[PDB]
């Protein structure tokens, strides 16, 4: 039998997020996610933590437990997770510029930002709300107060695109996520706005979208799948960015993780429930070529590294 | 002295003042003092731009003054104008730069002088997302305090970031213009060379949003003439140097516009004498648009008022229907034609209405003006009336063309809507959605019953006319590109459309005309012009050129396809097709079931396993997807023979389909009525009793070659 020899022409660039020791490279395979016996893989897969800029009330008991003394505080809250748990990235979330929830104004949220960002030195990434007119002034505010440290600012959407990308990219020198609902067409049509704006491959990273096993997970999977085919297989520029996944956005949201024991006596624990839907969600969009997961627990977070490395070493 | 000779006369003065006060800064600081502007990392903006080099000390700035030497060549050709346009531009810098040397703070309040980086990067996300139309610089004097302030606030209230150079910053303090970097309206200095520190902004643009290095002056030069929308409106007497650095402004794409009289160049130097038209002239000029806010209407106007149903006996006003003669179009008008935001009412307005109901001739005439307005873009435009009525609440307006009826409620007169206000919306809703092919709307609404069916006549039956003949005319080989579409590859991953005149969308929605409006209006869309070129069949439809397109499309799935058969590397189908046809060998034909079919078909499949088989994005050899207008195309099935193999088709679609289809078969020589040797599902289902039928009638397609 002959050994499937599978050569791609692609290549997926390269994005730096974060200044210093602490900053990490997206990027740089040629071949599908751990297929370390057809080529190279660029850069091993990121695993990032997610906190709130306020205190997180819907969050789970065990959660809320583990940072009972330090969520109160964004910059606390930010230490505390750079020191016991050290990972790849922070992904610090506006919540409180939610217009649907307790809506603040974009020089509280900057200077929230500000402050964490000059506490850790960990890579930092700024996630909006899912409000496209708000992240804009938001973005603005936020890029203008941390300027010099090489943020991630997410949720650049087609309607707002060039308010990030001009705020971002070009004014203050960050990075920036281009976000496409589960389309490797709508991905494309992003990248091409993008770049004709006057930002590169080099200077922004993909979201295809993400969701949670169970909730239209296998749409995320096939646009994960045909992106990473037409960048690398078929030699697609427009899709050869490094895509990053916030798997705790929606794998904590569900009921299957949401739901305490309580509710639910035959579902068991709470926390195993929860870690275990992160678990699953970011090991399928790990599988099938996203190169950064966010996670919240840090169960799931110390799983996921402990996969990536059993998977590539 | 001509344009060329004012220019380099300007040039040489503006050398010989920067040589001038270089003097003075070596003589009082010495060439080891240093040389800088406050608070930038591109050291002189323009030398740094034309060269690369970074100049720190006097010594260098002293060195400076070779590059405007050697930018000041007296031939009488654009490109020497141009660069000793830029000579002047360097110069004007030095005199800067020497400034800040000689004086610690040369520039006194209201005069802000230089523009540092932290600003540019404030203003430059409003440059980037439209939130600032343009820059207007504006240097010289105006006649009067008062028309300075009126065109400066003029600007300011078009949300455009004005500059002031000059007299006019007295003017405008006189005037009582609100001055500042959040209003928008910025002194520079009274002397003509601090317009440099507007040009610096353009300059560091490129250099920080268009991420151009240092020393590609025509990178450079060519971002800022199609990124940045600055001109300049020079007022009052013009010195040669006044002229010179207008030809600086130009030689950044920056027209420059002016009430002197001068010699014009063509949408560079512009004589507009009117200061009641300077701002439209030049926001003409820098092809600035400024977008509306808010619909000016006192009626809500949402997206979710649509499909409201409102009571009959509410029922203000009844245009159209069987009751009124009530009608619309929107036509390509010549600039001339079409004056911009003119909404004329003629005949009685919803005013004068005194009973329950009301019942009057309704005629919307909309004419567009454009640089790249087409009527084949007309149809497309037109239709969204039916939308854009509809979003407003209270009015109800359905239909297509004279067919259109609406219907106004009390409501919305009692709120105070009048048929000026259909105009409004109108007129907005077309520079909005439109605004990428649409420059000026001219909304008539007429309600005379005489000059209702005047223009109607005179207008709105031949575009009518037109277009239907337009439709009916086009074929594959008058026209030369074709279309793809890949809009349905979101659930058919290998699908590409292809979009012909002679073959519609399969969807049933997308036609040519509608492929080439949606690439006009969306490029980054899913309809993307494909040429027709490098024919490898003609009969059966191989272009090389459409065959790699759709391998691109298709990321590879689909290498080779034919328009025009479906035996030999057929098109892919997705799933939106309303029509199935299949090939039937024993008939030696073909036979054809929509959607709305459920019984079986001669095939011996129904409509879903046939829709199983053929959809996905799968090229399935003998059977097709399409639309109902493909039927009765000449390019049907060219690659076998034409339609002539249709045996077999469902009882409605051969009544919808047969006047078409009779006319098509009439041209292939056959009888009156083709129609009748097509079996239907109560004449025969059965293959035997298919077959019994076609050798009874005479089919045409028993007689020809095989079909496989
Ligand atoms: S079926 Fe219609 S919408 Fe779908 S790809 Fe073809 S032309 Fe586009
Ligand atoms: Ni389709
Ligand atoms: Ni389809």
């Amino acid at each position: 039998f002959k050994k499937p020899t599978q050569k791609f022409s692609g290549k997926i660039g390269e994005v730096e997020i974060g200044t210093g020791e602490k900053a990490l490279k997206l990027g740089g395979e040629s071949v599908l996610p751990f297929y370390t016996f057809d080529g190279d893989t660029g850069n091993t897969p990121k695993v990032g933590m997610e906190i709130l800029d306020v205190y997180p009330e819907d969050w789970i008991d065990p959660l809320k437990d583990i940072y009972k003394d330090v969520a109160k505080d964004p910059v606390k809250w930010a230490q505390f997770v750079e020191e016991k748990y050290s990972p790849d990235f922070i992904c610090l979330r506006l919540i409180s510029a939610d217009p649907n929830g307790t809506d603040a104004a974009p020089e509280d949220c900057a200077k929230t930002a500000k402050a964490v960002v000059e506490a850790i030195k960990t890579p930092l990434v700024v996630a909006g709300t899912g409000n496209h007119e708000k992240d804009a002034k938001l973005f603005e505010k936020v890029a203008q107060e941390t300027e010099g440290h090489n943020i991630l600012l997410m949720s650049a959407v087609e309607d707002n695109y060039k308010s990030v990308g001009a705020a971002g990219v070009m004014a203050y020198n960050d990075k920036v996520v281009a976000e496409s609902s589960v389309d490797i067409n709508l991905a494309k049509q992003i990248n091409i706005l993008m770049n004709q704006l006057g930002i590169d491959n080099t200077k922004f990273v993909d979201n295809v979208g993400c969701a949670a096993g169970g909730y239209g997970y296998e749409y995320v999977i096939s646009t994960l799948d045909r992106v990473k085919l037409a960048a690398l297989g078929q030699d697609d520029k427009t899709l050869q960015v490094p895509i990053i996944s916030p798997v705790s956005f929606e794998a904590c949201k569900v009921k299957e993780a949401m739901d305490s024991e309580e509710d639910s006596p035959q579902w068991g624990s709470q926390e195993d429930r929860t870690v275990s839907m992160e678990v699953a969600t970011a090991s399928g969009v790990l599988a099938s070529g996203t190169d950064a997961v966010i996670l919240r627990h840090p169960k799931s977070v110390e799983v996921i590294r402990n996969f990536i490395k059993e998977l590539l070493g | 002295m001509n344009l060329f000779q004012t220019v380099f006369t300007g040039s040489k003065q503006a050398l010989a003042a920067a040589e001038g006060i270089v003097k003075q800064a070596v003589d009082e600081k010495g060439r080891d003092y240093k040389v800088a502007f406050p608070d930038t990392a591109y050291s002189l903006p323009v030398i740094f731009a034309a060269t690369g080099k970074k100049i720190t000390n006097v010594g260098e700035l002293e060195g400076a003054l070779d590059i405007v030497r050697s930018l000041i060549v007296e031939e009488e050709m654009l490109d020497k104008l141009l660069n000793s346009g830029l000579a002047t531009a360097v110069a004007a810098e030095i005199i800067e730069a020497a400034k800040y040397v000689l004086s610690d703070a040369p520039y006194a309040e209201p005069c802000v002088g230089f523009i540092s980086d932290p600003i540019i990067r404030s203003l430059g996300v409003p440059l980037v997302t439209g939130d600032i139309p343009g820059v207007a610089v504006i240097l010289g004097e105006c006649p009067d305090s008062e028309t300075a302030a009126k065109i400066i606030k003029d600007y300011q209230s078009k949300g455009l970031l004005t500059c002031l150079v000059g007299k006019v910053i007295d003017q405008a303090i006189e005037g009582k213009v609100k001055m500042g970097l959040d209003l928008r309206v910025i002194p520079l200095g009274y002397d003509v060379t601090s317009v440099i520190h507007v040009v610096t902004i353009a300059i560091r643009a490129a250099l920080i949003f268009g991420g151009i290095k240092g020393g590609q002056l025509n990178d450079i030069l060519k971002y800022t003439a199609e990124r940045v929308p600055a001109f300049v409106n020079a007022f009052g007497p013009l010195s040669e140097l006044v002229v010179s650095a207008g030809a600086g402004a130009i030689a950044l794409g920056f027209p420059v516009l002016t009430d002197q009289v001068v010699p014009e160049v063509p949408t560079l130097l512009l004589t507009q004498k009117d200061y009641d038209k300077m701002v439209k002239t030049s926001l003409e000029a820098r092809n600035i648009k400024i977008k509306i806010t808010e619909i000016p209407i006192p009626v809500s106007f949402a997206a979710a008022f649509e499909g409201e149903r409102i009571r009959k006996n509410d029922m203000l006003a009844e245009f159209g229907g069987n009751k009124t003669k009530a009608w619309e179009l929107v036509m390509c008008a010549d600039q001339g034609e079409v004056e911009d935001h003119k909404i004329e009412v003629i005949g009685p307005d919803i005013d004068t209405i005194d009973k329950a109901p009301g019942r009057m001739p309704l005629g919307m005439l909309i004419k567009v003006s454009g640089t790249n307005m087409q009527k084949d873009f007309e149809p497309v435009l037109e239709r969204r009336l039916h939308y854009f009525l509809n979003y407003i609440e209270g009015v109800m307006h359905v239909g297509q063309r004279n067919l259109t009826w609406v219907r106004i409620g009390k409501e919305a007169f009692e709120k105070g809507f009048r048929l000026k206000h259909f105009g409004e919306v109108i007129y907005a809703k077309m520079l909005d959605e439109f605004g990428s092919v649409v420059d000026k709307c001219e909304v008539t609404i007429i309600t005379d019953p005489g000059k209702a069916e005047e223009l109607e006549g005179k207008y709105a039956v031949p575009r009518y006319k037109e277009r239907d003949a337009r439709l009916e005319s086009l074929v594959d080989e008058k026209v030369d590109t074709f279309y793809s579409c890949n809009l349905c590859q979101s659930f058919a991953p290998a699908h590409v459309c292809i979009v012909t005149p002679e073959r519609l969308g399969l969807c049933g929605a997308v036609s040519w005309l509608d492929a080439k409006a949606t690439l006009e209006l969306n490029p980054t869309g899913p309809c993307q012009a494909v040429p027709k070129e490098g024919v490898v069949d003609e009969n059966l439809g191989i272009w090389e050129k459409v065959n790699e397109t759709v391998s691109k499309i298709s990321q590879g799935a689909v290498t080779s396809v034919t328009l025009y058969s479906i035996l030999q590397d057929p098109m892919t189908s997705c799933g939106c097709f309303e029509c199935i046809t299949g090939i039937m060998p024993e008939a030696n034909g073909v036979v054809m079931v929509n959607r709305e079919f459920g019984a079986t078909t001669p095939l011996g499949m129904t409509f879903g396993e046939l829709a199983s088989m053929t959809g996905g994005g799968v090229q399935t050899p003998g059977f097709m997807g399409h639309g109902r207008q493909f039927i009765a195309s000449k390019k049907f099935m060219k690659g076998e023979g034409g339609l002539g193999r249709i045996v077999w088709m469902p009882k409605e679609l051969k009544d919808f389909v047969a006047e078409k289809l009779n006319k098509t078969a009439k041209e292939l020589y056959n009888i009156d009525n083709f129609a009748d040797m097509i079996c239907d599902e109560t004449i025969a289902t059965e293959s035997e009793e298919v077959v019994k039928f076609l050798e009874e009638k005479g089919h045409p397609a028993l007689k020809m070659d095989p079909i496989m």
